[PDB]
């Protein structure tokens, strides 16, 4: 499992691979891991399967109720407060790594990243899950301050293919969406879409 | 289980089932538990199948050598110490056995008590295995030094039986051995569902 | 850690008659839930009165056989005789406890015919207890199997019946009837039901399907 | 224990085999494991057979209360829901795999769900203990938008697989087809195993056992 | 384990128009055998039978309970209890239990009111039902069971050929078990009459 | 270790070191018994004490049990090696056997103790 | 360690137990007796733990006789057995469980004398005689020998004897004293200690 | 070995008219790390006989020198012997469960694949010393996944061409890349024949990801 | 379980043991001795593990009378004692080590009456009055009390039978009969066994 | 613990951090994993500080005897398979991820792996020790086929760079050493001379 958000001036841009294991037999090979909340607010699963789907279905509830009590858009910080506060409540019976991404009108891209232990920090990029552990190299060397739209979406696909490659636990198919004032655009590449890397040989 | 052993004026009476589980389920009700030995000595086998007929084996393989080195027979208490001393060196290893040798000796009629343990003892009266509490009750209730031939069988052959109603590990068929000064012989077989019918009567 | 034993399923049957010896097996091979292979053969012939049955480990049942196979041959060059079926069914009770301590996870049955020339079967447990009778079933669907021998074979719990002798057309039937049965509800029985006889004259060989499930 | 499902152009064709165990005995030969939901959505059953029943009878009855209220037709996304936040809540204490499958208003869905609360959308899923080869029938046979009859064909072969290669599946092969106009529900659609019938008859003869006390109570 | 404390054993069979049930009488503890006659076959409706096997207080906690509910809706409705009907009180009176079950397995055995209609059935610790067209074992020595009943059954049996087949079936399955025995029940149910026969069996 | 074979056959078909050792024992002071109706006397000439030696160390007259005694003749430092492992053999026995030991089984096993050096390597 | 034995005859019910209550390796007392009067025709034999013997045995005791002056009339044998189970089967599953194995002896004006054994598991059963306890082991052997359907209350008596004895000889732990009580059509009736 | 480090996955071999085919794919798996994506898991052992092993790779590789002298102290003498495809099945049949016995096995599972005398061989062996004989074999998780499409087409079809043979295996390779979570897409395809023992270089089956889209 | 129990005097030491060899719950000996030979005037009396008692008792035996052969004279009770804790302490941390709580007893010519404890680690003690077993817990403040330094062989029995009646009293194990020895000046004396 | 060997036309290119920790307390910031066997052959060691000490000594020790009896320059397969046997033998004892990479006259440059396992195989680069696993995913980006001998001391560098910011294991002091046929020559990168990487902060 791989999960990553990079936020951009117009909005945020997330990725995510399509494995989910059990042990060592792959249940789903094409997983959709980018789950919709809103109408602009997206989150990235990663950990238990069980235990991320119901959080999300949660969220989706209590936010719901919430911007139309409000009756304003929701804000971004509004939604990762929400996995917070059930993320860090149920901590000991909860196995989650969700990284809350969208956009409001009031401040904008937000990349949001809630761990394991409950905690929340707003981040220019977050990574997240097992195969995330194997680009924390690149993705630290490859970032440049102030990238562009279709950088950023060339940024997660790459980061993700090296992670993809390594990692047992993720691979399958990339995942891609944008979130602008526009709306929501999302795009899958395939296996011959993939960005290749050489592999080393003699 | 249930085998049992008793001295007295006329000899050594050697009482037997036939029943061997393993666990709920029953693998055999024909199994010689009474181990022939030898035409002057026998053994009793509890607990352990191949622990009893291995090392009982290796006594009778030993008592034979002796037989010829000596050109005499080999005394009860000889044969009980001999296997009592193979045993004790595994001790605190995995064998487990419970076994009575009886047999007719110089001194008189013989009967020792051998355990995996490493336990030897001599006595008048013995009872070894799971349903060994049974067979203490009525043998002990009609037992007599002075008791004839006749009357040590139908003792011995319904402590078994006894046994073999309240015990759910024993069962299948009492086997009787008598022994004698010329040696051991073979008295009865007698199925626990034959007798149950002879009892009743 | 580690585990040097494994499941492998498989059972043996055997049934003693006045001239004639039985020695039956299914052919399946199983490990878990997975099947291994559909043939492969418990029975195995020693001598020309002598055939053995293993069930249990493979891994040791492969290997003990070919102790027997080697030790066969050391009797054959020193003594100048063929082993008899007594003499193999007390050599592989040493063999068996020689790993007292490290036992092989074996259920062994000898089928063959003795010096006079009745039929002999001998059962053995993974330490080397040994003893002879009719009949024995021995493996995952030997608690199957048994019941139907008491009844039919040793004519128990029956009132008015003439016991009749065993003969080879009765005792073949009754082996295909109760592999048959035993197939329905073991899962490790299965596949192809493999029969060996042994008789004055030799020893042949049978195969019969079951279930492929 | 096999059990699938498949989406086609029309509907929805789910398998189940009929081998239900006790530990490594089979206990019965002829065993319903598609389950009814309602007169749209069935669900196919695996784990711990007696948490797969009740689970499955709570539902249909919800449903059931759910439709008559409502005065329509219900939705597979209802079922799904219902099974997903009941088995989250039990933390995976009821263990009870289950693959849904019906038509809606929208179209055909497929689900399948995990005693631990886990639901999964796909065309086509597999679970239960020979899952592993009921899938790879899936992974080089399957089309997108087939024949109800080639559909068939493709589930019948997957629980087949599972059948003769795992030991905790036999017996007999059910199928559920279900699409917008027709529910076709195919109890034995193939029987590839059976009995070979006891040429040696064992039949008990009138008196061969000892009976010790007789009492015979008469009745109306 | 937990059902091998006490031990015992419970056979059904489906004849023509007779339905046959037989138990073993054994009460004992581990090893020690305490009781000859115990009771593991209780009647329900005059021609509705249950035979519990596993833990003995749990074969007499269920029995005690399940009469309970079965008067409660022989009285709430003008009807004898349908086997179908018993057969879903018996589920849910375990499935109530499913963190913490009885440790018994029922077998129902009887004719089918009005319909004089045959049926059998055995549950699981938590309650889990399947019918069968043939014959349905539980206790220790299942498998036993399994092995005599897969070749001695036949498709239509009068009473006294259905008598006949599960007394051998229970008793050649019960010798080779230690944890069971000391006599065969059996209640042979028909439409107009209940023989009940106590079988000559091992005493060990 | 010592390998070399000491007691070889000879061109006639003897073995010198036997006897050799039978003329040791030749030459060693005479013992004499006899055997009675109920006691078994046995007796040692040429004791050739210097009168100024203590008697009670030089006697040849051995008990290796409570029932079992031995007299010996030749040298006498061999001979209490042999009686000392035979005292042990007599203790040896008892554990073994709860029976007493014998006079034939005593004898065999000095004979055979004495048999094995007449046919092991460097003895 | 603990001893119960029962014997029932024609129109009779003969019960015996030990006098010994231990502690780890000493008697703290030779005189203690195990027998609960329930009713006049009904007695209680309550062995097992240290505390849930008395808690138990006396819970039952007055809950009987709560019935006696509710209603006038006692409860009969085979009520009084079935009441005792109920409420050592209803705990055996809860946070308190009662660790008793108890035998319950009784007449009864209609159907006569009777004998209950039950496990502390909640098990009862209808027996001609029963015994608890370690010595039980080498009782019931005996009591399987020599009993009779018509015996007699001197027979049994002896027969008693011939079980204590037993004790004496085989039975590793010292059990000298025995209190033995007789139920009949009278009540129950104190007999004289077989003691050693 | 006590405990593996860098193991490989599933190992395929099906038998066809007149040779046997064994395929592997080039990756040692640690723990769930894909280490090594070009390493080589099948040898020829000689030119009747070839092995593919499961498992421990440092296991295989003790394995692999050890048959490689074997065969070499064998071709010295050059008296017109040769190991057949059985000798080396039953040779290591007795190395695996020798060291069982010892508490110290090799943590390996190997499928043997030869032709000799117009016959073709394949052969299985486990780590504890299980051996048995197969028309089709699989290892690991090819077992649960490979073995079912393999038991099949051999059920329908007994004797199959080497092209037939060859389009059974990618096949099952593609299924092994979809759900074995710890396979990798570079295989190399062995075949036994008449002239030898032939081992293609890196090979890629080609995979579909249409279920990505039909979802919703 | 097993017991032991040694009194010494001024020109005596009175030692006794218990006949009963139990298993699990039944006992399988009524008349077993558990006192060894070692001497014309010393006593082994040994106590502990099923195997153990017999083999080590009897090694020393016949090492002790390997020693009167070789030598002539008999070894020291101080000699015998240091022998036999010799053998047990070098065994101790070996791969067999033996667990018996043995009791050594012996009269010398030229010291006299000697009593030496000795437990199953080999720790050896000399003392005046010693016992052994769960029964030597109700038995030594009866010998802290009564006990003289100058007491007679007549009153020792005594004493020695006041220490036995308890056993019958508050110990729970059944031990009814009891082997009793004197060793002195003229060796060893087999004395009336004491019988409850 | 993190070590690296990359393989150019004339020789081998090889790096190492310099944190060797006993918990979370660092014993050493200054340990030279860097280990010379022979003239032109060094490894790199990562694990147990007791075992790859005691093994490195021991192949020095076998290799130098090995190299006088033939005479004749050693092999770099010759070093690696000592260090292999040592490895694979012990493997249940020893904690050792040894990375052997030198020169020789007949083959040029080579780099070998001997893992946990006791397994060999040539590399073109290679990378081991708990550090390692967070620049899997540069490393394979970055490769570049036929890298000469300057762009592979800056490719060593900005891996270890990487891989010492994000692992707590990894830190300190880059260790260079660059080999071919002129000889040995070693370089020390020290604080402001690190390869410098920008921190993302809002």
């Amino acid at each position: 499992t791989t999960i990553m958000a990079v936020q951009f001036n117009g909005g945020v841009v997330l990725g995510a691979d399509s494995r989910t294991t059990t042990g060592s037999y792959i249940a789903n090979r094409v997983t959709d891991k980018l789950t919709p909340i809103h109408d602009h607010i997206f989150c990235c699963r990663s950990g238990s399967a069980a235990d991320t789907q119901a959080v999300a279905d949660a969220v989706t509830y209590q936010l719901g109720f919430h911007s139309i009590e409000l009756n304003e858009p929701p804000l971004v910080h509004t939604a990762a407060s929400l996995f917070k506060e059930m993320c860090y409540r149920y901590r000991e019976d909860l196995m989650a790594g969700i990284i809350i991404a969208g956009w409001d009108p009031q401040e904008g891209g937000q990349v949001y990243s809630v761990p394991m232990g409950g905690m929340m920090v707003r981040q220019s990029f977050a990574i997240g899950g097992s195969g995330s552990s194997y680009i924390y190299g690149y993705v630290d060397a490859t970032y440049r301050e102030g990238m562009t739209k279709d950088e950023c979406l060339q940024f997660t696909a790459n980061a993700l293919a090296l992670a993809m490659e390594r990692d047992g636990s993720s691979g399958g198919v990339i995942r891609l969406a944008a979130i602008q004032e526009s709306g929501v655009e999302r795009q899958v590449l395939l296996g011959d879409q993939i960005p290749k890397f050489t592999i080393a040989t003699l | 289980t249930t085998t049992l052993a008793f001295k007295f004026l006329h000899g050594v009476i050697v009482a037997a089932d036939s029943r061997a589980t393993a666990g709920a389920y029953i693998a055999s009700q024909t199994v010689k538990k009474v181990i022939e030995i030898n035409p002057y000595l026998l053994g009793t086998m509890a607990g352990g199948a191949a622990d009893c007929s291995f090392w009982e084996r290796l006594l009778a393989r030993q008592c034979r050598i002796y037989e010829l080195r000596n050109k005499e027979r080999i005394s009860v208490a000889a044969a009980s110490k001999l296997l009592a001393n193979m045993v004790y060196q595994y001790k605190g290893m995995g064998l487990s056995m419970g076994t009575m040798i009886c047999g007719w000796d110089k001194r008189g009629p013989g009967l020792y008590y051998v355990d995996s343990e490493g336990n030897r003892i001599s006595g008048t009266a013995f009872s070894v295995g799971s349903g060994s509490v049974y067979a203490y009750g009525v043998m002990d209730r009609g037992y007599s030094y002075d008791l004839k031939v006749e009357e040590a069988y139908d003792l011995a052959r319904r402590a078994i039986y006894q046994a073999t109603y309240r015990d759910a590990y024993s069962g299948g068929a009492v086997n009787l051995y008598h022994v004698r000064e010329d040696g051991w012989i073979r008295v009865s077989s007698d199925n626990v569902a034959d007798l149950h019918d002879k009892y009743s009567s | 850690r580690f585990s040097p034993y494994a499941f492998n399923g498989g059972t043996v049957l055997a049934i003693a008659g006045e001239d004639f010896s039985i020695v039956a097996s299914d052919t399946r091979l199983s490990e878990g839930f997975s099947i291994h292979t559909r043939d492969s053969p418990k029975c195995y012939k020693l001598t020309d009165k002598t055939v053995i049955g293993c069930s249990g480990f493979h891994g040791d049942c492969l290997t003990l056989t070919k102790i027997i196979e080697a030790r066969l041959k050391m009797y054959k060059h020193s003594n100048n005789k063929a082993m008899t079926t007594g003499a193999i069914a007390a050599m592989l009770s040493t063999i068996l406890y020689s790993r007292r301590f490290f036992p092989y996870y074996v259920y062994n049955i000898i089928g063959g015919l003795d010096e006079e020339g009745k039929g002999a079967v001998y059962s053995f447990d993974p330490v080397g207890s040994y003893q002879r009778d009719s009949f024995k079933a021995g493996g995952s669907a030997s608690a199957m199997l048994q019941p139907l021998l008491d009844n039919q074979v040793g004519f128990k719990n029956m009132q008015n019946v003439e016991h009749v002798p065993l003969t080879l057309d009765r005792a073949m039937r009754l082996v295909k009837d109760v592999f048959i049965s035993a197939a329905e509800r073991d899962v490790y029985t299965g596949d192809a039901l493999r029969i060996c006889i042994v008789t004055k004259e030799g020893i042949r060989e049978e195969t019969v399907p079951l279930r492929k499930d | 224990t096999t059990i699938a499902g498949v989406v086609y152009k029309d509907g929805i064709v789910l398998g189940a085999d009929t081998r239900a165990t006790e530990g490594m005995v089979v206990a019965d030969k002829n065993c319903s494991k598609i389950h009814f939901i309602s007169p749209n959505i069935y669900c196919c059953g695996a784990g711990t057979a007696a948490d797969t029943d009740m689970t499955t009878q709570l539902i249909s009855s919800n449903l059931e209360l759910h439709s008559l209220t409502t005065g329509r037709l219900p939705r597979v996304v209802t079922a799904n829901r219902m099974l997903k936040q009941m088995l989250f809540r039990y933390q995976g204490y009821i263990g009870a795999a289950l693959v849904l499958g019906g038509v809606d208003v929208t179209g055909p869905h497929l689900y399948s769900i995990y005693p631990h609360g886990s639901t999964d959308k796909l065309p086509y899923v597999t679970m239960g203990s020979g899952s592993l080869a009921a899938m790879a029938v899936f992974e080089d046979k399957f089309r997108p938008d087939m024949e109800e009859e080639e559909a068939k064909k493709l589930v019948s072969e997957a629980i087949a697989a599972g059948i003769f290669n795992d030991l905790g599946s036999g017996s007999n092969i059910d199928l559920c087809v279900i699409s917008k106009s027709k529910l076709d529900f195919l109890r034995p659609f193939s029987v590839p195993n059976k009995k070979g019938t006891r040429l040696g008859r064992y039949r008990c003869e009138k008196g061969t056992t000892a009976v010790l006390t007789e009492k015979v109570t008469p009745l109306e | 384990s937990i059902m091998s404390y006490n031990g015992g054993a419970v056979m059904a069979m489906k004849g023509k128009n007779c339905v046959a049930i037989a138990a073993d009488r054994r009460f004992g503890i581990q090893a020690q055998m305490v009781t000859t006659d115990f009771q593991k076959i209780f009647p329900m409706g005059d021609r509705l039978y249950i035979g519990l096997a596993g833990l003995a207080t749990d074969v007499q906690t269920v029995a005690q309970r399940l009469k309970f509910r079965l008067n409660l809706y022989e009285l709430k409705e003008g009807r004898q209890i349908k086997p179908y009907t018993l057969m879903s009180m018996v589920a849910n009176l375990l499935y109530e239990k499913r963190f913490g079950p009885y440790y018994t397995e029922p077998v129902i055995a009887g004719l089918d009111p009005k319909t004089f209609k045959p049926f059998i059935c055995s549950l699981d610790l938590i309650g889990c039902p399947m019918v069968t067209d043939d014959f349905v074992v539980s206790g220790t020595c299942s498998e036993q069971m399994y092995g005599m009943c897969e070749s001695l059954w036949e498709p239509n049996m009068d009473p006294e050929h259905l008598f006949e087949t599960i007394s051998q079936a229970m008793l050649n399955a019960v010798d080779r078990d230690a944890v069971s025995g000391m006599g065969v029940i059996v209640h042979v149910i028909e439409k107009d009459k209940i023989t009940t026969r106590t079988l000559k069996a091992r005493m060990d | 270790s010592y390998d070399r074979a000491i007691t070889v056959f000879s061109p006639d078909g003897h073995l010198f070191q036997v006897e050799y050792a039978q003329e040791a024992v030749k030459k060693g002071s005479t013992a004499v018994g006899v055997r009675g109706k109920d006691i078994v006397v046995l007796g040692v000439e040429k004791k050739s004490v210097a009168k100024l030696q203590d008697e009670r160390t030089v006697r040849k007259i051995c008990a290796l049990d409570d029932n079992v005694c031995m007299a010996f003749a030749g040298l006498t430092a061999d001979a209490r090696i042999v009686i000392n492992r035979a005292r042990v053999e007599c203790q040896s026995h008892r554990l073994t056997v709860e029976d007493p030991v014998t006079v034939e089984y005593i004898t065999r096993y000095i004979a055979s103790l004495k048999q094995r050096y007449t046919q092991s390597n460097g003895r | 360690m603990e001893y119960l034995i029962g014997i029932q005859g024609p129109d009779y019910v003969l019960v015996a137990s030990d006098r010994v209550a231990a502690s780890n390796i000493v008697q703290m007392k030779d005189d203690h007796d195990k027998m609960f009067k329930m009713s006049e025709k009904i007695l209680l034999l309550c062995v097992g733990e240290a505390g849930d013997t008395v808690q138990f045995a006396e819970y039952i005791q007055k809950n009987v006789q709560l019935y006696k002056m509710r209603n006038g009339y006692e409860l009969s044998p085979t009520a009084a057995a079935n009441f005792t189970r109920r409420n050592l089967a209803d705990c055996l599953r809860s946070r308190t469980p009662y660790h008793v194995n108890l035998l319950l002896a009784g007449y009864d004006e209609h159907e006569g004398p009777a004998l209950y054994y039950m496990d502390y598991l909640a098990a009862l059963a209808k027996a001609p005689f029963a015994a608890h306890g370690y010595g039980a082991f080498l009782t019931l052997s005996i009591l399987d020998r020599y009993y009779t359907p018509t015996i007699s209350r001197e027979r049994a008596v002896e027969l008693l004897r011939k079980c204590l004895e037993e004790l004496q000889k085989r039975f590793i732990l010292n059990l000298p004293t025995f209190s033995v009580r007789v139920i009949d059509k009278d009540g129950i009736h104190n007999l004289e200690n077989i003691a050693f | 070995t006590q405990n593996p480090m860098v193991t490989g996955t599933s190992v395929l071999g099906v038998k066809f008219d007149g040779g046997v085919v064994i395929a592997a794919d080039m990756l040692g798996s640690y723990g769930s790390l894909a280490r090594f994506r070009n390493i080589s898991r099948i040898m020829r052992v000689n030119d009747s006989t070839m092995l593919g092993a499961s498992g421990d790779y440092a296991d295989f590789q003790y394995l692999k020198q050890v048959l490689g002298q074997m065969v070499i102290d064998e071709e010295l003498l050059g008296d017109g012997h040769s190991y057949s495809p059985r000798a080396i099945h039953s040779w290591l049949t007795r190395a695996m469960y020798s060291r069982r016995s010892k508490m110290n096995p090799l943590w390996n599972t190997m499928v043997i694949g030869g032709y000799a005398d117009g016959e073709s061989f394949l052969g299985y062996v486990d780590m504890l010393g299980v051996a048995y004989e197969a028309p089709s074999l699989a290892t690991g998780y090819g077992a649960y996944l490979a073995q079912p499409l393999l038991r099949e087409v051999l059920e329908k079809q007994p004797v199959l061409s080497q092209t037939e043979a060859r389009e059974l295996v990618e096949r099952c390779m593609r299924v092994l890349y979809y759900r074995d979570a710890r396979s990798y897409n570079r295989f190399q395809i062995a075949t036994v024949t008449e002239k030898g023992v032939e081992i293609e270089g890196p090979l890629s089956a080609q995979t579909n990801w249409d279920i990505a889209h039909m979802i919703s």
